[PDB]
């Protein structure tokens, strides 16, 4: 575990993003508010 | 900025490249919820995409929820309460984290707008 370079991320995560949807799981599952 | 701390939202599906700070870490919060990501999935193909999104944080810095993000999480919820404005529990512990250690949030979604102007506050929408 260490500080990702800008670039090092960015090609961790391309292909690698989660689907639109988990937006929708995590309203349900971690969307309370203040 | 030098550094930054990634919300959950940039980890889901492009992003403002430039805005990306050169050294990026995220929280413990967006490793809790992108794992809950990978148990709810409902078919194998959505499961192994999310299991990706988990695993592309492994070598990653995830930040604590520490003694200086809890003080922290205080101050800008009574800022909010005061003010009458929501956001997220879980993107406040974001934001109390990436505050308390003087780091900008990166966001792809909304929610840390609530937040803008609060010391040692700052959003980058990516
Ligand atoms: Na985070
Ligand atoms: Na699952
Ligand atoms: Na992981
Ligand atoms: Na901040």
């Amino acid at each position: 575990r260490r500080w990702l370079s800008k670039t090092e991320f960015l090609s961790r995560l391309r292909g690698a993003q989660a689907d639109p949807g988990l937006r929708n799981d995590l309203a349900v599952l971690a969307g309370d508010t203040t | 900025p030098a550094a930054g701390v990634l919300d959950t939202s940039v980890f889901i599906a492009q992003l403002d490249e430039a805005l990306i700070p050169d050294r990026v870490a995220t929280t413990v919060v967006t490793l809790a919820e992108l794992r809950v990501g990978v148990l709810a999935a409902a078919t194998t193909d959505i499961r192994a995409q999310r299991l990706a999104t988990l695993e592309s944080v492994a070598d990653m810095e995830t930040l604590p929820v520490d003694d200086d993000a809890a003080r922290m999480w205080a101050r800008l919820r009574i800022h909010l309460a005061e003010s009458g404005r929501r956001v997220r529990i879980n993107d406040l512990w974001i934001a109390a984290v990436a505050a308390s250690r003087a780091l900008p949030v990166i966001t792809q979604d909304d929610d840390f707008a609530a937040l803008d102007g609060a010391a040692s506050v700052e959003i980058i929408r990516v």
